[PDB]
């Protein structure tokens, strides 16, 4: 009930832009006001859940008006074992003929006002936050 | 900059030698050609009067547009030695080299040459069965033997002292083998025309003592030569040079005639496609080419798969990739090769990208990319990943007694560009191991 009430207030309403999906939303919902995509986490290397998820902003309301390009974020950490997994787990689309573009860098982020985590005391408060996570009368008696 | 390389040598030339090679017409007539078009006109004007020109009123003919080429003009025409500026009576005389001016004068009016041109046997013989597959397959073997692909006869010891001692095709006797360099792939760029002067550019500047003339009345007389055509028997030094330019497959000998080659007149000026290549997303290569050469420079940084009679099918690898970047190839020179060499499948998709990003917004001129942007910017990603680890040689200098001495030592390689690191706080800086000594004295001073 809760879940239904979300998706309807994000496709009607218009305060609710954005929403926070899991493997739940990873196949068979459909948004078609959906328009941008981002993905923070992943189920290590299957290829197969990189489409599914894919497949949310691919049936957009508007996917015939003029030069309209739906967006596909993956933010992912340089030098870790998420390298292996992100071109493990994107081998499928590139044969479909997706072809993601690499963005070293993001235009425009230093001047947003407040960015969060931006001094060393919360970088060490979360690090330490994230780094602890590991006789049938007698019945009256009783 | 295939005159302009020409040109530069004949710049460092000695004038009194300049002076020595406009005497033969024969070289002169390729030395006229070589000039721009507007230089070519005033040459041609003052070459058959015999009278001087003040340069003002050269400076009458060019309009006020092509005042600017009047200036390139002279300025490589008085750089030659080939104008000669006399000034007297208050004027700025313009007078042209009189021996430059009587070898042009002589070869234009059929008058005396000296041979300079040669003489003729008639005794033609097949080019195309011969002359071409000689010189192709001599042009080739030595390609081969630069790419590093097998073949059984190997380039003659004349030629292979140039590669080494040139900087093209560095070669170490520990490692026993021979690789190409970021100028030997730049070299296998060039066209036909320009990798024949590069060649022959070492060449010139390998010899020593065998005249400095000598060779370029050699070499620019043998432009002069008409292919499939017989020339009798020449210098002595040119003797022994026939027999080296017959190494580079230039001139063909049967074993007192000799005959130029195809490549003897392509040397003067200029004169689907084999070579056109498809690269798709999966970095797969489709070559549309039938010819070791096309396949020999791709290996460089492909894996080849498997190839077709018509076409030769590849994948590009990190391997590969990182074997051609050891090599000292640049990720530019790589997509320069790719852009220069597309299909006109390619270019025509491409013009369309382009129409359509320009249909959608004219407002910008994207560039015209004719392969997808991410194949360039993984192969640039992966030049990013050789050069991630940076290291240097030198010495650290701490304990430091003062903090004024430590500034000026510190200042000091700053000032010469051998410091490469310094910290205020812990009074540390290192620098270069070429700078150590001259920072070394400069402490004791
Ligand atoms: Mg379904």
């Amino acid at each position: 009930q809760e879940r239904m009430n979300i998706l309807q207030n994000f496709q009607y309403n218009d305060q609710i832009n954005t929403i926070f999906l899991s493997k739940v939303g990873d196949t068979s919902i459909d948004l078609p006001e959906a328009t941008c995509l981002i993905q923070i986490s992943s189920h290590y290397g299957s290829r197969r859940q990189e489409a599914q998820r894919l497949g949310r902003i691919l049936r957009a309301k508007r996917r015939n008006d003029e030069g309209f390009n739906a967006f596909f974020y993956s933010l992912v950490s340089k030098d870790t074992q998420e390298m292996y997994y992100s071109t493990k787990r994107q081998a499928f689309l590139v044969d479909q003929g997706y072809a993601f573009k690499v963005i070293t860098h993001l235009h425009g982020m230093e001047n947003i006002p407040n960015l969060a985590y931006a001094s060393p005391r919360e970088r060490r408060e979360l690090l330490q936050e994230v780094l602890l996570k590991n006789h049938p009368l007698i019945r009256k008696m009783y | 900059s295939l005159k302009h390389s020409v040109t530069q040598y004949l710049e460092e030339i000695p004038q009194q030698v300049q002076n020595r090679l406009y005497t033969s017409p024969a070289t002169c007539l390729a030395i006229y050609r070589i000039l721009p078009p507007l230089a070519k006109f005033f040459i041609m004007a003052m070459v058959f009067n015999e009278n001087e020109v003040p340069l003002l009123d050269l400076d009458k003919w060019v309009n006020s547009n092509g005042k600017l080429q009047f200036q390139n003009a002279i300025k490589s025409m008085k750089s030659l030695h080939l104008l000669i500026p006399n000034k007297s009576s208050g004027t700025l005389m313009i007078n042209l080299n009189p021996t430059f001016k009587i070898s042009l004068r002589n070869a234009l009016t059929g008058g005396e040459v000296q041979n300079s041109f040669g003489v003729v046997v008639e005794e033609n013989v097949v080019s195309l069965d011969l002359l071409d597959e000689y010189s192709a397959n001599k042009w080739e073997t030595i390609l081969h033997f630069m790419v590093g692909t097998p073949l059984a006869k190997i380039p003659s010891e004349k030629v292979l002292n140039l590669l080494k001692h040139s900087k093209l095709m560095e070669e170490v006797n520990s490692t026993g083998e021979f690789k190409i360099t970021n100028e030997g792939f730049q070299f296998l760029l060039q066209e036909i025309n320009s990798q024949l002067w590069t060649l022959l550019l070492q060449y010139l500047k390998m010899i020593e003592t065998m005249d400095l003339v000598d060779v370029l009345h050699f070499i620019f007389m043998l432009g002069a030569l008409e292919v499939g055509k017989a020339y009798k028997i020449l210098s002595e030094t040119q003797r022994i040079m026939l027999q080296d330019m017959r190494d580079y497959g230039l001139v063909f000998q049967k074993h007192s005639i000799f005959y130029p080659t195809k490549l003897a007149l392509m040397l003067t000026s200029d004169t689907i496609p084999d070579g056109s290549l498809i690269v798709e997303t999966n970095f797969k290569i489709y070559s549309y080419s039938n010819s070791p050469l096309q396949i020999a420079v791709l290996s460089l940084f492909v894996h080849l798969k498997a190839r077709f009679v018509n076409m030769v099918l590849g994948q590009i690898t990190r391997e590969s990739i990182r074997r051609a970047l050891t090599n000292g190839i640049t990720a530019d020179q790589i997509i320069a090769y790719l852009e220069t060499h597309a299909h006109p499948q390619m270019r025509r998709l491409a013009e369309e990208k382009l129409e359509k990003k320009l249909e959608l917004d004219p407002n910008c001129k994207e560039p015209l990319q004719v392969l997808p942007p991410t194949v360039v910017d993984q192969i640039r990603l992966w030049q990013l990943e050789l050069d991630r680890v940076i290291t240097y040689e030198g010495s650290l200098y701490s304990d430091f007694e003062t903090s004024q001495e430590y500034n000026l030592l510190s200042k000091y390689a700053q000032d010469i560009g051998v410091l490469l690191w310094k910290d205020d706080k812990k009074k540390k800086f290192f620098i270069s191991k070429e700078g150590n000594s001259q920072v070394l004295d400069f402490a004791k001073r």
